[PDB]
């Protein structure tokens, strides 16, 4: 009975300690990070700052990690449960494979990866961010390539804004919880260096609609 | 030509192995213990709770000494408690929060865990400093690591989804041994009492006893109709019990290779996480996700009884070698002792 | 000293009440009106509170306060029941403690009514002002500011009959309360002022930072929210003003016709109370469906 | 995939040379070391409270 009560001390510090790092960990936004193979992945985690990368950094007084497991090449299915109450998703796209084929289009494989992503029993309330890499070579491609080689149901000028937009919707058109959850779009800039600053405010804006959920203020 | 006689060989060597089995089965289980009685319903209240994860709890395992017991958390944090005290006495923050394992070596020196890292982390705690301290990273897999198994102080035997599993020997770091021949994310496994033998289990609705000295593949076993997520081994060594998704358990036999049992219901419909057996195999529990765990007879496949104290998916079931208890652990990051 | 022998047939003729032992018209039509506000407030509050019983989804501390709020003014509501088939007539034969106990029920459940708001505007100020995601519940809080609103409630309401009242000094009596003194009055009126005046800062600054961080990013939350706190302020202002001035009136100018239009005030600010549940409950699809 | 063959091949030879037994002697077997270790159970055989840790 002597010595049984140090355990007692031992127990209250580590539940102490625990409890901190609970704290300090609760106010840490989580990202996913997704995208198709060959993708602008690599560019944003270089503009931020074997098996899974952790990318952690600081904006605005606000701390981030962003997980990567492009590394992985198993089943999904098994492990994607384990990322469930991260605080988004980033979803990385490239538009110049518009034409590119890996048979098949690339498009289509990151397309139907988003659908089954978004659409996720899992993820049925968290915010997708969508980048949509590779702006420029899109933009010079289309002068000579145009988009109905992936969208054969498209009708427009063979102009960047316009087959940008489309993208956009035809992306934005797969969620299903139209109300549940937003799609946070944010065509890449590398010259001003804006990613970041989307970010914050994309994740600053699902915290105050959640906290305005959460006090009867829908 | 070769590939079209090869398949044709081997799909006539799967029909022979079938009516193989199929003449050795003169009659079944269910039949031959129809005399034997029933035991009766097995009522096992709560006797102590655990608390203190702060995320949901992945995975677990018992110590030798049926006293010390281990816990990891999406948190980041390896538990190890004193199920008698309910006093957390160690608590090990990973380098990844990410961890789908656990593993308490027989000699209670070191403790092993692993997950979408791909690393397997061997911790020594019976340290001269007296805090916990990485002794070893054992890296080579090439994916997430499902489950692993100290087969000894100085080897161990893990799992990946890379559709092969490895025995490590912890000085050397390197693989001592690679076991391949499954097609699928390969996601739990047990270990025989003599340790010479262990079998594997897959995605593929198959499992895999494999060789520890030889290295090869002794038998596989199918039946399943969808992935196993977990296996244990039955006491006697000569057969062991398969759980998968599809709402079904299957016990298997080695000399036999066929099938014996088949636990199931038409009321139940969620996957299964974890299976265990009791001391004597009569019993056989299995963690569901309708937020509770069965108690079957594994002779006479008739549920027993119902643990139902958790409020989320059962993740992780586990039974002591004394026979005394049994643990439980949910999403809902809270840990249950039953009887 | 202190007059604790008289009547209150003393106390009523000392100012310009009249006791009107003869049943009357105005009398009976507004103790209907007060029966039903009653039954009105009673009915609706009891149903929220088992609605917030029954479904396990309102178990977070904003609900909490909501059904405190909601026995608050179910206790209000008896409080002017049991007012009623007391008042007029009756009057004259209740003695001091029943008036002042009858007056002090009165006082409290008002007080609490009034401090559930102001304890929810600051529960929603802070909820909002959080930037953590899956934040852990934390009852402590609630609880905490729970018993200090029911404390201040009951303080308010017995400090009258003890010791602070128009007993012992008769030349400063009130003309609604012959009883009660003019000071409480005035002490009540500062504090739902002050109240009042702290709920609008608190809403306030809650739009002001969701405006801004949400501009730089179908229905706009903008409309909704300024809708919300228009709504919840003007109820407020619209329920408590004639009574308040009412009270000030009293305690400032004399020769004013203040014993004319206290009843409808009073039935005013007790409408509030059925007002409250509706403009706090509407809003949640969950709630208003779980009815 | 003519090495992927020949493997699966050689190795599914070692399983269909197996010393099987009938499934009755399984059958008989387990319901054996079943039975000849009911008494050391505890969960089958609930045990009286004062040989249980969990308890007291
Ligand atoms: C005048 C109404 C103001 C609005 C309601 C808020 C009152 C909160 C309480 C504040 C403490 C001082 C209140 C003094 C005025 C209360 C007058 C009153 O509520 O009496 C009830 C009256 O009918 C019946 O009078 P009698 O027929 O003579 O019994």
């Amino acid at each position: 009975s002597a010595e049984d009560k140090a355990a007692v001390e031992r127990s209250k510090m580590i539940d102490r300690n625990l409890r901190e790092d609970g704290e300090k960990a609760a106010r840490e936004v989580k990202l996913l990070l997704l995208g198709a193979g060959e993708s602008g992945k690599s560019t944003i985690v270089k503009q931020m700052k074997t098996g899974i990368v952790e990318t952690h950094f600081t904006f605005k007084d606000l701390h981030f990690k962003m997980f990567d497991v492009g590394a992985q090449r198993s089943e999904r299915k098994k492990w994607i449960h384990c990322f469930e109450g991260v605080t988004a998703i980033i979803f990385c796209v490239a538009l110049s494979d518009y034409d590119l084929v890996l048979e098949m289009n690339r498009m289509h494989e990151s397309m139907k990866l988003f659908d089954s992503i978004c659409n996720n029993k899992w993820f049925t309330d968290t915010s997708i961010i969508l980048f949509l890499n590779k702006k420029d070579l899109f933009e010079e491609k289309i002068k000579k390539s145009p988009l109905t080689i992936c969208y054969p149901e498209y009708a427009g000028s063979n102009t960047y804004e316009e087959a940008a937009a489309y993208i956009q919707c035809q992306f934005e058109d797969l969620n299903k919880r139209k109300d549940t959850k937003e799609i946070y779009t944010h065509f890449t800039c590398a010259t001003d260096t804006k990613n970041v600053q989307f970010v914050f405010d994309a994740v600053t804006d699902v915290i105050i609609k959640n906290n305005l959920k959460d006090c009867g203020l829908f | 030509s070769e590939l079209d006689q090869l398949r044709q060989e081997a799909e006539q060597l799967k029909n022979q192995i079938r009516d193989a089995r199929k003449a050795c089965a003169d009659a079944t289980l269910s039949q031959i213990t129809n005399n034997i009685d029933p035991v009766g319903r097995i009522q096992m209240r709560t006797r102590r709770t655990l608390r203190g994860h702060l995320a949901k709890i992945y995975a677990m395992h018992w110590g030798t000494d049926s006293r010390l017991l281990v816990s990891a958390s999406q948190d980041g944090k390896l538990i190890i408690w004193d199920s008698y005290t309910t006093n957390k006495v160690h608590a090990i923050p990973l380098r990844s929060s990410w961890v789908m394992t656990c593993a308490y070596a027989p000699s209670g020196n070191y403790v092993a865990c692993g997950g979408l890292d791909n690393i397997c982390s061997i911790y020594n705690l019976k340290t001269r400093e007296g805090n916990v301290r990485v002794s070893r990273e054992l890296a080579g897999h090439t994916g997430y690591l499902s489950c692993c198994r100290f087969l000894d102080d100085n080897q161990i035997v893990t799992s990946s989804g890379d559709t092969t599993c490895a025995l490590w020997d912890i000085e050397t770091g390197q693989q001592t041994t690679t076991f391949t021949g499954h097609t699928g994310d390969v996601m739990s496994l047990s270990l025989a009492p003599d340790t010479r033998l262990f079998v594997s289990g897959a995605c593929d609705a198959s499992a895999k006893l494999w060789d520890v000295r030889e290295g090869m593949c002794r038998q596989t076993f199918t039946g399943h109709e969808s992935d196993i997520n977990a296996i244990c081994f039955f006491p006697n060594g000569n057969a062991f019990a398969t759980g998968s998704d599809d709402a079904t358990c299957r016990l298997f036999d080695l000399r036999a290779d066929q099938e014996l049992m088949t636990y199931s219901h038409d009321n139940i419909i969620c996957g299964i996480t974890s299976v265990s057996f009791s001391k004597s195999g009569r019993l056989l529990l299995a963690g569901y996700d309708d937020f509770n765990c069965n108690v079957w007879d594994a002779l006479k496949a008739d549920r027993a009884g119902v643990l139902a104290g958790h409020d989320n998916r059962v993740s992780c079931l586990g039974v002591t070698d004394d026979g005394m208890a049994v643990a439980t652990g949910s999403w809902d990051s809270f840990l249950k002792i039953w009887n | 000293q202190c007059f604790y022998n008289e009547s209150i047939a003393f106390f009523y003729n000392r100012s310009g009440k009249h006791l009107a032992t003869e049943w009357n018209t105005v009398s009976k039509l507004v103790m209907g009106l007060g029966i039903t506000v009653c039954i009105f407030i009673m009915l609706a509050n009891l149903l929220v509170m088992v609605a917030i019983y029954v479904n396990r989804r309102f178990h977070f501390p904003i609900y909490y306060l909501m059904a405190n709020l909601a026995a608050a003014d179910f206790f209000a509501g008896l409080a002017y029941f049991y007012l009623m088939f007391n008042t007029g007539p009756n009057t004259r034969r209740l003695t001091v403690s029943t008036w002042l106990l009858r007056q002090g029920l009165i006082d409290t459940s008002l007080t609490a009514s009034v401090a559930n708001l102001l304890a929810i505007a600051i529960e929603r100020h802070i909820t909002v002002f959080r930037m953590q995601l899956h934040t852990r519940m934390s009852n402590r809080r609630v609880v905490v500011v729970i018993v200090v609103i029911w404390t201040m409630a009951i303080v308010m309401g017995a400090i009258p009959s003890v010791g602070w009242n128009c007993i012992c000094d008769i030349e400063n009596c009130s003309n609604m309360a012959p009883l009660y003194s003019d000071s409480y009055l005035v002490f009540w009126a500062i504090f739902n002022l002050v109240t009042f005046v702290v709920m609008v800062v608190l809403y306030a600054h809650i739009f002001g930072y969701v405006r801004q961080r949400t501009m730089r990013m179908n229905r706009d939350t903008m409309m909704s929210l300024l809708k919300t706190v228009v709504i919840v302020l003007g109820a407020f202002i619209i329920c408590w003003t004639p009574g308040l001035v009412l009270l000030l009136l009293d305690v400032c100018c004399p020769q004013c016709d203040v014993l004319a239009y206290e009843k409808f005030f009073l039935l005013l600010a007790e409408f509030n109370s059925a007002m409250n549940p509706i403009i706090y409950s509407y809003r949640d699809k969950e709630m208003s469906a779980t009815f | 995939s003519i090495a992927q063959a020949r493997k699966l091949v050689e190795q599914l030879k070692m399983e269909a040379n197996i010393d099987r037994i009938k499934v009755s002697k399984a059958a008989a077997d387990l319901m054996a070391y079943c039975e000849a270790h009911a008494k050391e159970d505890p969960l089958l055989t609930p045990v009286p409270a004062s040989e249980n840790p969990f308890r007291e």
